[PDB]
């Protein structure tokens, strides 16, 4: 098994400020790490993907980096709607596991 | 100023299939072939007539990107004169051809746990493909002496075979994203000389 | 555009046996693998199980294993994630994706699961 240990969970922050979110892989992914943003009451919305390459149709501020058991997920400028929980999951086992979550909150 | 779209080609998304490979003419702008050289993220950058460093002097009429994902151990048969299951029913390389074949690890991108079903290399055709020819086509393959009929049968097996794309797979087995630039030098306006 | 809709999720009591039927669309359903996620009240996410496009390769999580079974029918374009021994615990709402952490993902509006005795 692999665990994905994701922090700092009860992170704050004024609009336009940069957030920096942690996940650390127990053992190496490789570059196999997903970056989901779930907004109260809806699905994840996949930001990230192959831990640096950013889904079509989300905004540019978000960025993805790392590698191997260390990985970062940064946002630029935050906004008003960036504020909801955040995940990662590795996908390089068969078993699939996700974070912890990380709820970027206003300040 | 106007500048080759080389991102559109090596940024995309997904690429093509190797028996279903991606062609894209490139023309009328200027190409820094040395950017690319010098990012050195690509595993293989084998160039064939010309100097992989340096090659901004030399003026090109017709460049063509061709695009595509192979196992680790095809990237080899991606060359000039050169024989395997890729080269004689996927992608041909013509033995005179002059460019440079572009190959880097796409294990990250193209693997799902599961495997991945999009890439679908050929396995089985009637005869070695001509340099520089595609075929899509899906008809059922007559091994056997028996007619297939269109359908699924002893002796009779579909043409193209889905590579399994696994994160565990070796860097052998593991998905590569390739890119060819074929570069044509003759008498022409040679616009997309790329200084 | 691709479509992904889960149905089936409704209150059942511990024990009791639950399937969630996934409706896809828009794609071809036999190329693409499908995921199974649920979210706990007030928990993060947790991946359920995994079908692969053949469909002879399925993995399940520890929480989930030999109680859950992922099938999937590609004449109708639906996977079916078979529920048994139900707990308190697994009350969720489960979410049905496609590729997940790929360019090629996918995911459902979510079914609410409610186990109550």
């Amino acid at each position: 098994d692999i665990q994905m240990t994701q922090s700092p969970s009860a992170l704050s922050a004024s609009v336009g400020d940069r957030v920096t979110i942690s996940c650390r892989a127990s053992q190496n992914i490789d570059g196999f790490l997903a970056w989901y943003q779930q907004k109260p009451g809806k699905a994840p919305k996949l930001l990230i993907y192959a831990a640096s390459r950013l889904q079509s149709g989300i905004p540019s501020r978000f960025s993805g980096s790392g590698s191997g058991t260390d990985f970062t997920l940064t946002i630029s400028s935050l906004q008003p709607e960036d504020f909801a929980a955040y995940y990662c999951q590795q996908v390089y086992s068969a078993p699939l596991t996700f974070g912890g979550g990380t709820k970027v909150e206003f300040k | 100023t106007n500048l080759c779209p080389f991102g559109e080609v090596f940024n995309a998304t997904r690429f093509a299939s190797v028996y279903a490979w991606n062609r894209k003419r490139i023309s009328n702008c200027v190409a820094d072939y040395s950017v690319l050289y010098n990012s050195a993220s690509f595993s293989t950058f084998k160039c064939y007539g010309v100097s992989p460093t340096k090659l901004n002097d030399l003026c090109f009429t017709n460049v063509y990107a061709d695009s595509f994902v192979i196992r680790g151990d095809e990237v080899r048969q991606i060359a000039p004169g050169q024989t395997g299951k890729i080269a004689d029913y996927n992608y041909k390389l013509p033995d005179d051809f002059t460019g440079c074949v572009i190959a880097w690890n796409s294990n990250n991108l193209d693997s799902k746990v599961g495997g991945n079903y999009n890439y679908l290399y050929r396995l089985f055709r009637k005869s070695n493909l001509k340099p520089f020819e595609r075929d899509i086509s899906t008809e059922i393959y007559q091994a056997g002496s028996t007619p297939c009929n269109g359908v699924e049968g002893f002796n009779c097996y579909f043409p193209l075979q889905s590579y399994g794309f696994q994160p565990t797979n070796g860097v052998g087995y593991q998905p590569y994203r390739v890119v060819v630039l074929s570069f044509e030098l003759l008498h022409a306006p040679a616009t997309v000389c790329g200084p | 555009e691709v479509q992904l809709v889960e149905s089936g999720g409704g209150l059942v009591q511990p024990g009791g046996s639950l399937r969630l039927s996934c409706t896809a669309s828009g794609f071809t359903f036999s190329n693409y693998g499908f995921h199974w996620v649920r979210q706990a009240p007030g928990k993060g996410l947790e991946w359920v199980t995994i079908i692969s496009y053949d469909g002879i390769t399925k993995h399940y999580a520890d929480s989930v294993k030999d109680r859950f079974t992922v099938s999937r029918d590609n004449s109708k374009t639906m996977v079916y994630l078979q529920m048994n021994n139900l707990k308190l615990d697994d009350t969720a709402v489960y979410y049905c994706a496609r590729d997940l952490g790929t360019y090629d993902d996918s995911w459902g509006q979510g079914v609410l699961v409610t186990v109550s005795s």
